[PDB]
C-alpha cells in the first residue's frame, strides 16, 4: 500500500519543482496598484448618505 | 403606647429594603434580555413594585415626629397613597403571577403548558399592573385634608363626606373594605394554596426513588416550599386581621377597653408588613445562585 | 522500499523550499507603509431579520445583491428579500442536519446539505409553484462541508474524509475527483475565472485545484492548526485563510509566499469565516469571541470593531455591488450592516 | 398538466339566482389566489372579483357590490361565486384566472376556459387604435396610454399586455414592461416609458393574428383597454 | 405601497406563521444519541426500541421519541460534534464480554471513549444513560477467567455480584461532575420491553429536573 502512495507523492513534487516564479516588490506592487485603482468603486470606504443606499 | 420609635423603624425598614432591592435590579439588569428565562420579568416586576412601595417611606415617617402636621400641600400625600396601594396590589398579583407561571410549567411537562405563549407570553406584565392601576384609582384621590373647628393640625386623610347618605357612609366604606380588601387577600391566598398543593403533590409522586444524595434535596425542596408560604402568612397577616378586626367590631356593641390596644398595634405590624415585601430578594440570594 | 522515500522526500523538499527563500527579497508592510491610513470605519445595523428558530449555519449572496438564502439546524431553509425583509419561500428538508447552503448565479436552484452525506438540489422556478427537489447527490462517504455553483449545470463539492468532487446535474455521477490532502477539507472558493479554486484542510494546508484536468499545482503551509475558511482576493491572484490558532494569513499565487499575518495579542477564539471586500483593501473576519474584526489589507493596521451579536458568528459575506455585509450566528438572528 | 375547468350556466329568468364552480388539477391550489374576469358577447375585458391565499383579503368590483359573494375551499380544490340579482348585464363567459405575487412573481399567468350565462375616479386606457391591417414578415407596433403616470416609487410599472386568438383563452406575453414571459417566442419588446407606452413585433406570423388588450395594477380596480384587431389581409 | 407588496406581507406573514406552527409542533420531542466502542450491543440495544446517520423513530406512553446513531460517521468526532448541544440525554452501550479480547484492552478502549464524551465541554448539562449488554456471556465467562487481566488492581473472590459492582463502580468514578450529571448504569440481557421503561422514566426524570432547574427553586 505504501508502495503507490511513494510514486504518487515522488511524482507530485517532481511536478510541483518545475515552477516559474515572480519576485515579491513586482507581485506586492500589483496589489497595491490594483487596490488603489479602485478606491472611489468601494461603497464601504467611502458611502454615500441617501442617494444610492437602498438600505 | 404613645411612642416615637415609629420613624426609627421605618429608616431601618427603608435601609434594609433599598439595599436589597438595588441589589437584586442591579444583578437582574446588569445581564442580558434574551438569554434570560420567562421568570425574571415577573422577579424584576416585583422588584419595582417593592422599590416603589418603598421610596415614600420618609414622609410617612416624619409624619410621627411631625405629629399630625402635613407640610407638602395637597397632592403628594394622596399620589403617595395611590403609589402605595398599587405597590401593594402589585406586588401580591406578581408573586401570584410568578407561581401561576411555576405550576403551569412544572404540573405536568406534557400534559399541559401548551398556553405558554398564551398566559407567559408578556401579557401578565401588563394585565396585573392595568388592574392594580385601575383598582388603585379610588386609591388614587378619594383622600381629603382640613383642620377641625379649633385643632391647627394639619393632617390629610380619607375623604368621609360622601354626602349622599349619612347612613350610608359607612355602609359604602365598608363595602369598599369588604370588597377589595377581601379579594386581594382571598384571591391570591386560595390560589397560591391550590397551586403549591398541586406542585407538592406532583414532586411527591414523581420522587419515590430511594436514592443516596438526593434525599437531602428532596427535603430541602419540601422544606422551601413550605417555609415559603409559612413567611408569607405569618408576616402578612395582621395587618388584614386587623382591618378585618376593625371592620367587624365596629357594626357591633362592642366593650372599648381593647380600642386602645387595636389602636396601639395597628401602626405597629406596619414594619413587619414592610419586612415582608423586604425579605424578597433573600428568596434569590439564597435560592439564586447566579 | 521506503529507505529510498526518507532521503528522495527530503530532498525535493529541500529543494521547493530553497527557492521560495531565496526569492523573499522584501515583504509587504515594508513597501506599503507609506500609504495612508484608511481611518476608524463605523457600521451600523441596518436590517434584523427574525424567523429562525435554531442556529444559522450557512448563508449566500444571489448574483443580483438583492436576494439571499440561509440554513439553520432546523429543518428548514428560508430565501430572504434584503430590501423589505419579507420572505419569498421556506423549504423543509427531509434531514435536519445542514451545514452548507449555495445559490445558483443565474437565479433557479439552490443546493444544501449536511451530515447525510447527500447533496440535494432543489429548483425554485416551477409550473406548479412550489420547491421540488430534482437531484439527490450521492457518492460520499463522510460529513459534507461545503458546495459551490459553476453553472446551471455543473456543482464543485468538499466533501469529509479527503475527497473533493466535479460531477454534472443531468447525471448523477462524479465527472472529476481529485485527492490529495491528509484530513478533513472544510471550506472552497471559486476564481472568478470559473477555472481554479482553493480548498482548505484540517491538516494545516491549503492547494490550489484545476478543474479542466483535476491535478494539484500548487500547495502552501504555515498555519499551526487547522483552516476554516478561504476566499479569494477580488483580482484573482491571492486568497485568505483563517485558522483555529487565532490568525489570518494572505498568500501570493505567482510567488508561493506568504506575505502579511494578521494576528493580535488580545484576541484568543477561533476563525470561522472570512470575505474579502470589493478592491481588496478590507477583510472582514468572523471570531469566536462573539465579534466581527474588521481588518486593512496592505497594512496589518485593525479598523473597526463590528460587535452586535449574542451568540458566536459561522457565516459572513459581501455582495458583489459591494454595499452590504451579512453576517450570521448560532442565535437565530442574521443581520445586515453597511 | 396545468387545468382549470369550469362549468355551470344556462338561462335565467331577469332576477333569479344561479351559481357557478371551476375545479382545479394539480397546481398548489392552496398557495395561489385566483380571479373572475367577465366578457360580453363583443365588446372588452371587465373584472369582477379575488380572493386571496388564506380567505384574507377580499376585493370586489364597483357594479356587483352587493350580489356577489366568492368563497374557496381549500379540500376538493374548488371555487364558487354566488348570484342573488342579475339583470340584462350579466351575460357573458366568466373566465377563471390565476395569480402570484412574491418578488419575481408572474400575475394572471393561467387562464381557464369559460362558462356562458344568458339572463336575457380611476384610471382609463384609451387605446384609440381599433384594427389595422397588417402583412406577414414585417414589425408592427401598437400603442396604449394611461390617465396617470405608473411608476411607482419602488422604480417599477405596473402594466401588462394580453393576447387573444379566435375561439379560445387569453395568455400572457409581457407581465410588465420590459420581462418576457415563459413559453412565449422573443419576438417581442416592450420597451415603454411613463404614460406613453407601446409594443413592437419582429416578425409577423398566422398565429399572431388576435386581440391585444392592456391591464393596469397599480390601483387595486384593475381597469382594461377596448382591443386592437388584426385582420392580416 | 402597491397591491403586490401588500400580497407579499401577506404572504411572509402565512409563512411566519406556518414556521411558528412547526417549530411549536417539533418542540415537545425527546432527542437521543447513540454513541458506541466498535461492535458492541448497539445493534441488538436497537432491536428492542420497535451512508451515515441513521434516525429512529418510535413512541411509547403518550411521549414521543427521536434516536439518532452516528455510529458509522468515521471522521474527526470534535468537529461535527456542536450540532448535538440540544440532546436530552446519552445512550451509552458497553459490552461486558469484552474484557478479555484484545485488539489494547477493548474495554479499555470504551473507558476511554466515555471519558472522551463525557468530560467533554459540551455536554456539561445533560445525563448519560449507561447500558451494560451482555448478561449470559458473563455469567459463562467469569467461571473459566479471572478478572484480574482486565484490572489488575482488583482484590477479591470469582463470584458475580461483586465483579458487577466494580465495573459500575468504576466507570462511575471517571465523571468528575459529581454535581451537574447523574449516571443510571442498567444491564441489558432482560429486555422484556423493560428497556423501553427505564429509558422512559429516566427521560421523565431528567426532564422534570432540567425543568426544576429553569424555573423552579432547585
Ligand atoms: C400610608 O398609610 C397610612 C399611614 C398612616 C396611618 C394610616 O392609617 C391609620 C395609613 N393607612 C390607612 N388609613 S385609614 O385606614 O383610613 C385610618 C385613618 C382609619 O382611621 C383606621 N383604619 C383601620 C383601623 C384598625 C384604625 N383606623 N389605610 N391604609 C394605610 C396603610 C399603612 C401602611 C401601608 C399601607 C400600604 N397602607
Amino acid at each position: 500500500a505504501s508502495i503507490a502512495q511513494a510514486r504518487k507523492l515522488v511524482e507530485q513534487l517532481k511536478m510541483e519543482a518545475n515552477i516559474d516564479r515572480i519576485k515579491v516588490s513586482k507581485a506586492a506592487a500589483d496589489l497595491m496598484a490594483y487596490c488603489e485603482a479602485h478606491a472611489k468603486e468601494d461603497p464601504l470606504l467611502t458611502p454615500v448618505p441617501a442617494s444610492e443606499n437602498p438600505f | 403606647s404613645s411612642g416615637a420609635l415609629i420613624p426609627a423603624i421605618y429608616m431601618l425598614v427603608f435601609l434594609l429594603g433599598t439595599t436589597g432591592n438595588g441589589l437584586v435590579l442591579w444583578t437582574v439588569f446588569r445581564s442580558s434580555r434574551e438569554k434570560r428565562r420567562s421568570a425574571d420579568i415577573f422577579i424584576a416586576s416585583l422588584a419595582v413594585a417593592d422599590l416603589t412601595f418603598v421610596v415614600t417611606l420618609p414622609l410617612w415617617a416624619t409624619y410621627t415626629y411631625r405629629d399630625y402636621d402635613w407640610p407638602f400641600g395637597t397632592f403628594f400625600c394622596k399620589l403617595s397613597s395611590y403609589l402605595i396601594f398599587v405597590n401593594m396590589y402589585a406586588s401580591v398579583f406578581c408573586l401570584t403571577g410568578l407561581s401561576f407561571d411555576r405550576y403551569l410549567a412544572i404540573v405536568r411537562p406534557v400534559a399541559n403548558a401548551r398556553l405558554r405563549l398564551r398566559v407567559s407570553g408578556a401579557v401578565a406584565t401588563a394585565v396585573l399592573w392595568v388592574l392594580a392601576a385601575l383598582l388603585a384609582m379610588p386609591v388614587m384621590v378619594l383622600r381629603t385634608t382640613g383642620d377641625l373647628e379649633n385643632t391647627t393640625k394639619v393632617q390629610c386623610y380619607m375623604d368621609y363626606s360622601m354626602v349622599a347618605t349619612v347612613s350610608s357612609e359607612w355602609a359604602w366604606e365598608v363595602g369598599l373594605g369588604v370588597s377589595s380588601t377581601t379579594v386581594g387577600f382571598v384571591v391570591p391566598f386560595t390560589i397560591m394554596l391550590t397551586c403549591y398543593f398541586f406542585i407538592a403533590q406532583t414532586i411527591a409522586g414523581h420522587f419515590r426513588k430511594e436514592r443516596i444524595e438526593g434525599l437531602r434535596k428532596r427535603r430541602r425542596l419540601l422544606s422551601i416550599i413550605v417555609v415559603l408560604v409559612v413567611t408569607f402568612a405569618l408576616c402578612w397577616m395582621p395587618y388584614h386581621l386587623v382591618k378585618t378586626l376593625y371592620m367587624l367590631g365596629s357594626l357591633l356593641h362592642w366593650p372599648c377597653d381593647f380600642d386602645l390596644f387595636l389602636m396601639n398595634i395597628f401602626p405597629y405590624c406596619t414594619c413587619i408588613s414592610y419586612v415582608n415585601s423586604c425579605l424578597n430578594p433573600f428568596l434569590y440570594a439564597f435560592f439564586d445562585p447566579r | 522500499e521506503l529507505d529510498q522515500l526518507r532521503q528522495e522526500a527530503e530532498q525535493l523538499k529541500n529543494q521547493i523550499r530553497d527557492a521560495r527563500k531565496a526569492c523573499a527579497d522584501a515583504t509587504l508592510s515594508q513597501i506599503t507603509n507609506n500609504i495612508d491610513p484608511v481611518g476608524r470605519i463605523q457600521m451600523r445595523t441596518r436590517r434584523t431579520l427574525r424567523g429562525h428558530l435554531a442556529k444559522i449555519y450557512a448563508m449566500h449572496w444571489g448574483t443580483d445583491s438583492r436576494l439571499l438564502v440561509s440554513a439553520s439546524q432546523d429543518g428548514k431553509l428560508i430565501i430572504w428579500d434584503s430590501y423589505t425583509t419579507n420572505k419569498v419561500h421556506a423549504i423543509p428538508l427531509r434531514s435536519s442536519w445542514v451545514m452548507t447552503c449555495a445559490y445558483a448565479p443565474s437565479g433557479n436552484y439552490v443546493a444544501c446539505g449536511g451530515l447525510d452525506n447527500i447533496c440535494s438540489i432543489y429548483n425554485l422556478k416551477t409550473r406548479e409553484g412550489n420547491v421540488r427537489v430534482s437531484r439527490e447527490l450521492a457518492g460520499h462517504t463522510g460529513y459534507l462541508s461545503c458546495c459551490r455553483f459553476l453553472d446551471d449545470n455543473q456543482i464543485v463539492t468538499s466533501s469529509g474524509d479527503t475527497t473533493c468532487a466535479l460531477w454534472d446535474i443531468e447525471t448523477g455521477q462524479q465527472t472529476t475527483t481529485f485527492t490529495g490532502h491528509t484530513g478533513d477539507v472544510m471550506s472552497l472558493s471559486l476564481a472568478p475565472d470559473t477555472r481554479l479554486f482553493v480548498s482548505g484542510a484540517c491538516d494545516a494546508s491549503a492547494k490550489l485545484w484545476d478543474v479542466r484536468e483535476g491535478m494539484c499545482r500548487q500547495t502552501f503551509t504555515g498555519h499551526e492548526s487547522d483552516i476554516n475558511a478561504i476566499c479569494f482576493f477580488p483580482n484573482g491572484n491571492a486568497f485568505a485563510t483563517g485558522s483555529d490558532d487565532a490568525t489570518c494569513r494572505l498568500f501570493d499565487l505567482r510567488a508561493d509566499q506568504e506575505l502579511m499575518t494578521y494576528s493580535h495579542d488580545n484576541i484568543i477564539c477561533g476563525i470561522t469565516s472570512v470575505s474579502f471586500s470589493k478592491s481588496g483593501r478590507l477583510l472582514l473576519a468572523g471570531y469566536d469571541d462573539f465579534n466581527c474584526n474588521v481588518w486593512d489589507a496592505l497594512k496589518a493596521d485593525r479598523a473597526g470593531v463590528l460587535a452586535g451579536h449574542d451568540n458566536r458568528v459561522s457565516c459572513l459575506g459581501v455582495t458583489d455591488d459591494g454595499m452590504a455585509v451579512a453576517t450570521g450566528s448560532w442565535d437565530s438572528f442574521l443581520k445586515i450592516w453597511n | 398538466d396545468v387545468q382549470l375547468v369550469e362549468s355551470g350556466g344556462g338561462l335565467v329568468q331577469p332576477g333569479g339566482s344561479r351559481k357557478l364552480s371551476c375545479s382545479a388539477s394539480g397546481f398548489a391550489f392552496s398557495s395561489f389566489g385566483m380571479h373572475w374576469v367577465r366578457q360580453a358577447p363583443e365588446k372588452g375585458l371587465e373584472w369582477v372579483a379575488y380572493i386571496s391565499s388564506g380567505s384574507g383579503t377580499i376585493y370586489y368590483a364597483d357594479t356587483v357590490k352587493g350580489r356577489f359573494t366568492i368563497s374557496r375551499d381549500d379540500p376538493k380544490n374548488t371555487l364558487f361565486l354566488q348570484m342573488t340579482s342579475l339583470r340584462s348585464e350579466d351575460t357573458a363567459m366568466y373566465y377563471c384566472v390565476r395569480s402570484i405575487y412574491y418578488y419575481g412573481s408572474s400575475p394572471f399567468d393561467f387562464w381557464g376556459q369559460g362558462t356562458t350565462l344568458t339572463v336575457s375616479s380611476d384610471i382609463v386606457m384609451t387605446q384609440a387604435t381599433s384594427s389595422v391591417p397588417v402583412t406577414p414578415g414585417e414589425s408592427v407596433s401598437i400603442s396604449c396610454r394611461s390617465s396617470k403616470s405608473l411608476l411607482h416609487s419602488n422604480g417599477n410599472t405596473y402594466l401588462y399586455w394580453f393576447l387573444q386568438r379566435p375561439g379560445q383563452s387569453p395568455q400572457l406575453l409581457i407581465y410588465r414592461m420590459s420581462n418576457l414571459a415563459s413559453g412565449v417566442p422573443d419576438r417581442f419588446s416592450g420597451s415603454g416609458s411613463g404614460t406613453a407606452f407601446t409594443l413592437t413585433i419582429s416578425r409577423l406570423e398566422a398565429e399572431d393574428v388576435g386581440v391585444y388588450y392592456c391591464m393596469q395594477h397599480l390601483e387595486y380596480p384593475l381597469t382594461f383597454g377596448a382591443g386592437t384587431k388584426l385582420e392580416l389581409k | 405601497l402597491s397591491a403586490e407588496d401588500k400580497a407579499a406581507v401577506e404572504r411572509s406573514k402565512m409563512i411566519d406563521r406556518n414556521l411558528r406552527e412547526d417549530g411549536e409542533k417539533a418542540a415537545r420531542e425527546v432527542k437521543l444519541l447513540l454513541l458506541g466502542a466498535g461492535e458492541s450491543g448497539k445493534s441488538t440495544i436497537v432491536k428492542q426500541m420497535k451512508t451515515g446517520i441513521v434516525e429512529t423513530h418510535f413512541t411509547f406512553k403518550d411521549l414521543h421519541f427521536k434516536m439518532f446513531d452516528v455510529g458509522g460517521q468515521r471522521s474527526e468526532r470534535k468537529k461535527w460534534i456542536h450540532c448535538f448541544e440540544g440532546v436530552t440525554a446519552i445512550i451509552f452501550c458497553v459490552a461486558l464480554s469484552d474484557y478479555d479480547l484484545v485488539l489494547m484492552n477493548r474495554m479499555h478502549e470504551s473507558m476511554k471513549l466515555f471519558d472522551s464524551i463525557c468530560n467533554n465541554k459540551w455536554f456539561t448539562d445533560t445525563s448519560i444513560i449507561l447500558f451494560l449488554n451482555k448478561k449470559d456471556l458473563f455469567e459463562e465467562k467469569i467461571k473459566k477467567s479471572p478478572l484480574t487481566i482486565c484490572y489488575p488492581e482488583y482484590a477479591g473472590s470469582n463470584t458475580y455480584e461483586e465483579a458487577a459492582a466494580y465495573i459500575q463502580c468504576q466507570f462511575e468514578d471517571l465523571n468528575k461532575r459529581k454535581d451537574t450529571k447523574e449516571i443510571y448504569t442498567h444491564f441489558t440481557c432482560a429486555t422484556d420491553t423493560k428497556n423501553v421503561q427505564f429509558v422512559f422514566d429516566a427521560v421523565t426524570d431528567v426532564i422534570i429536573k432540567n425543568n426544576l432547574k429553569d424555573c423552579g427553586l432547585f
